[PDB]
RNA sequence: GGGAGAAGGCACGCUGAUAUGUAGGUGAGGUCCCUCGCGGAUGGAGCUGAAAUCAGUCGAAGAUACCAGCUGGCUGCAACUGUUUAUUAAAAACACAGCACUGUGCAAACACGAAAGUGGACGUAUACGGUGUGACGCCUGCCCGGUGCCGGAAGGUUAAU
RNA sequence: UUAGCUAGUAGGUGGGGUAACGGCUCACCUAGGCGACGAUCCCUAGCUGGUCUGAGAGGAUGACCAGCCACACUGGAACUGAGACACGGUCCAGACUCCUACGGGAGGCAGCAGUGGGGAAUAUUGCACAAUGGGCGCAAGCCUGAUGCAGCCAUGCCGCGUGUAUGAAGAAGGCCUUCGGGUUGUAAAGUACUUUCAGCGGGGAGGAAGGGAGUAAAGUUAAUACCUUUGCUCAUUGACGUUACCCGCAGAAGAAGCACCGGCUAACUCCGUGCCAGCAGCCGCGGUAAUACGGAGGGUGCAAGCGUUAAUCGGAAUUACUGGGCGUAAAGCGCACGCAGGCGGUUUGUUAAGUCAGAUGUGAAAUCCCCGGGCUCAACCUGGGAACUGCAUCUGAUACUGGCAAGCUUGAGUCUCGUAGAGGGGGGUAGAAUUCCAGGUGUAGCGGUGAAAUGCGUAGAGAUCUGGAGGAAUACCGGUGGCGAAGGCGGCCCCCUGGACGAAGACUGACGCUCAGGUGCGAAAGCGUGGGGAGCAAACAGGAUUAGAUACCCUGGUAGUCCACGCCGUAAACGAUGUCGACUUGGAGGUUGUGCCCUUGAGGCGUGGCUUCCGGAGCUAACGCGUUAAGUCGACCGCCUGGGGA
RNA sequence: GAGGGCGCUUACCACUUUGUGAUUCAUGACUGGGGUGAAGUCGUAACAAGGUAACCGUAGGGGAACCUGCGGUUGGAUCA
């Protein structure tokens, strides 16, 4: 049984980048589309796209520099059965400011930094490195 | 293993039992001797190791050890029970400490005399 | 299923209230209906009538007379009810349900019968007789050397004729 | 390895009672209340701010002090009093102690000191109310074993000193010595210098603020009387107190010990025994030198302390929430169903419980941390800040989880047409073969073994034929072929029936996954009853081997293996790999279905289910897994914490 | 006289007493198993194809390791 999406993102994504795969095409959601849009915006994918009428699919394309893929490690946190829920003052800090501890929040999911910055806390979604 | 059964069945401690049961948390115990002897150690170890199993005063009756060269323990005499264990001798787990009531020192000894009851010489 | 009425303990007289007799039972007369009588719905008039609560009261004694279990623990035997020496032994003695063996194909075995015949049985191998042990749980381990019983007539002996 | 407890107990009606609400209690009514989110029961235990360890998370803990609670020889009770069922107030009961003239009476130091007893271990029968309070009093004034101090204890923390510049004949002596030298060693002697601290003789702040005796102004008041307030100078009050502190005396005096030296761990050389003495926290040492025992030299470490013991934590990621595993080191229940519980596809609307931001109250004081100050300095004290990571309330957000409502099929399921299969249950029938029964031929052997023998034979054994009886399973098919959740299923037919897969469809609409407790199935062996029993075959007998053989080799042979109905839920029940969903290079097959192309031949291209072998990335301690993963993740359950004991 | 004291009684009630259960501790003739050891006695069961392949569940038997039958595994070596 499909209990979490946003895993079945995170794994396919993953395993695309291990296998050096061009196009991940997977059913979208509403998340899938706004952890989208905070990855092209820092960067750690090259592009995503929803192309579906009925069944919304995403079609996420990795991004490689000299072989070595972009993401090095890809991570859910608050996964269904263990919600994280952390304040402003003790948001998470991937590799020293060089990865992603994005934040869901009532200001939308921008990310760990954009949290920081508005004064805001909310929960952890995915740890990008 | 999953957090649910962590909180269903907690990840309890496992508690370890003193090497020491007569002494009850207590640092020296006095009792009085009552079969002062020598055995034999394990092997490949050979000796003639003075013993002295001594009855303490809350109840219990354990074996001591003897250290140093030459004492003059026997029965019905008062002795000072600490807490130590020898590994070459089964059942062996305290000692007797030295400068107490009536264990006194050892004799022609001038070094380490703080575990054996040996005053300054002049 | 039982031990068990285990052991042990509490109240028991009388009077007055609840209730001038209560709960309950029986059951009048007057409306009703009949395809009308020994009838069918209401009715509690009358009679009978527990059990308990509260208070008071008299005696040393209120299941006050008669009648009317002493109790527990260990242990051998027999499972138990029962039966047994009329008239000194009622028991561990017999029987018992159960179990095992054996014989028995019906005109059955067996028994009473000189015999007829009968019982078994107007039954038919889940039926009947005999012998051992004797509810139930764990089981019935070795031996045919000897005496019985069953199967054989290869050989030896063997009556009457 | 504590599954039921409670009859004033749940609630209600009415009355009585405390300062009030209250089964606080009686009198009636309704049988409820608590409990797998642990009722009831057992053991232990004062709680907290705090304390120690740890980077944190956590673990242990409640010394001093502070707040709360409970108790005054033990149990019960009540009175006064605002305030008690009251440490030095009351009564009785039980024990102890002590007077009695035998009728009779007195006491409760777990208060401050001290005594006896216990223990490894706890200190004086000290001064003062001078300061702070408390109690009483208009005030003076009285009491306080609170308190302020005095004495002992290295019990804990900190500071100081126990000298110093030197000083080579590298004095002497000691130690070993390759006997030439080295170590102690600038160490010591000697010289110059200082006198901290201790002793002597003196000065000597400060904790002391008030109070009484007098004089004035104001406030009163008929009244400067009397009183209060405000001031004013004088005479006054200290246990500490040989006060802190400072000054001069003279001399280096009056002051250093403890543990270790093979590795962990900082430090090596000789002598003495000789698995003896002995060391020991682990590895382990002592059988003529073990740098490991004892002695010496030397060095190492700490220092008025040094080591051991007692207890907690880190390391121990060795209970892992931070922060672990279950194929083989310990770890997937044998399998399936399923309750509670956990999680949950996708869109929108509503609310704001979880979440987030702000503010308020509070989180006592003491304590940690930061910034500063005072004792010569630190320990110590102190001011402010921070912190107390927590709770409640109010105001705003719906991205996410959850509550409600309205939609979708991609999850799940149904119908329609077909396919494969030893899937399960019940009943029949064919055949080979084995064993017996009877008969016909039939003559000296048969069977068996590494070798024989027990065993079967002239009473006709073994061989063959004929006829008949009985039980089991079905030679070839037959395959890493097929089915089944697992266990497990194999001639053929008949009847019932479960499950699985495929082209093209239609349909409900999250109805989905897991699942402690529970339920069901479940190899063989075993047990009970009723049957049957051909072959095989525990136990058992005999023969054989062996030094011995209660066994492996052989001949018999009962239970059992065959059937029906009942009990257990045991296997290396294994793929030593739990159930479900998604993704991840490839090759060579087996089985089963379907689509298309000219199917002239199992010609060619596709497409689903199951299954088999290699093999890339990746993983793993490695064997090995490798699209059916042991590769990366998601949801859940069960299990593991050294080997024995077990 | 009201009302209050002494006495008496009733209700609650401590000490104490009777019977029967539950739990814990110590002891107890005798008895089963387990762990420690020194030149003690018997056998060779497992490790190779351990010389009868091992191992598991079950039942029986034996001084003992063990043996046998039934069902499963290779965590057995050779090999048509
Ligand atoms: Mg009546
Ligand atoms: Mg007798
Ligand atoms: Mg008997
Ligand atoms: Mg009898
Ligand atoms: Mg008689
Ligand atoms: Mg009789
Ligand atoms: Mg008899
Ligand atoms: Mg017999
Ligand atoms: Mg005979
Ligand atoms: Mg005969
Ligand atoms: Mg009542
Ligand atoms: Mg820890
Ligand atoms: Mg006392
Ligand atoms: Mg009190
Ligand atoms: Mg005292
Ligand atoms: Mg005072
Ligand atoms: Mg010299
Ligand atoms: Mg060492
Ligand atoms: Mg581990
Ligand atoms: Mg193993
Ligand atoms: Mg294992
Ligand atoms: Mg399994
Ligand atoms: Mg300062
Ligand atoms: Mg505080
Ligand atoms: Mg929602
Ligand atoms: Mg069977
Ligand atoms: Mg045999
Ligand atoms: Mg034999
Ligand atoms: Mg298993
Ligand atoms: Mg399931
Ligand atoms: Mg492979
Ligand atoms: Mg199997």
């Amino acid at each position: 049984s499909m209990q979490d999406p946003i895993a079945d993102m995170l794994t396919r994504i993953r395993n695309g980048q291990a296998a050096n795969k061009a196009a991940v095409t997977m059913p979208s959601s509403k998340l899938k589309v706004a952890i989208a849009n905070v990855l092209k915006e820092e960067g750690f994918i090259e592009d995503f796209k929803v192309e579906g009428d009925t069944k919304p699919e995403l079609e996420l394309t990795l991004k490689y520099f000299q072989g070595k893929a972009v993401v090095e490690s890809i991570q859910r946190v608050s996964r269904p059965g263990l919600r994280i829920y952390k304040r402003k003052d003790e948001l998470p800090k991937v590799m020293a400011g060089l990865g992603i501890a994005v934040v869901s929040t009532s200001k939308g999911v921008m990310t760990d930094r954009a949290a920081r910055q508005a004064g805001l806390g909310g929960e952890i979604i995915c740890y990008v490195a | 293993a999953t957090v649910n059964q962590l909180v269903r069945k907690p990840r309890a401690r496992k508690v370890a039992k003193s090497n020491v049961p007569a002494l009850e948390a207590c640092p020296q115990k006095r009792g009085v001797c009552t079969r002062v002897y020598t055995t034999t150690p394990k092997k490949p170890n050979s000796a003639l190791r003075k013993v002295c199993r001594v009855r303490l005063t809350n109840g219990f009756e354990v074996t001591s050890y003897i250290g140093g060269e030459g004492h003059n323990l026997q029965e019905h005499s008062v002795i000072l029970i600490r807490g130590g264990r020898v590994k070459d001798l089964p059942g062996v787990r305290y000692h007797t400490v030295r400068g107490a009531l009536d264990c006194s020192g050892v004799k022609d000894r001038k070094q380490a005399r703080s575990k054996y009851g040996v005053k300054r010489p002049k």
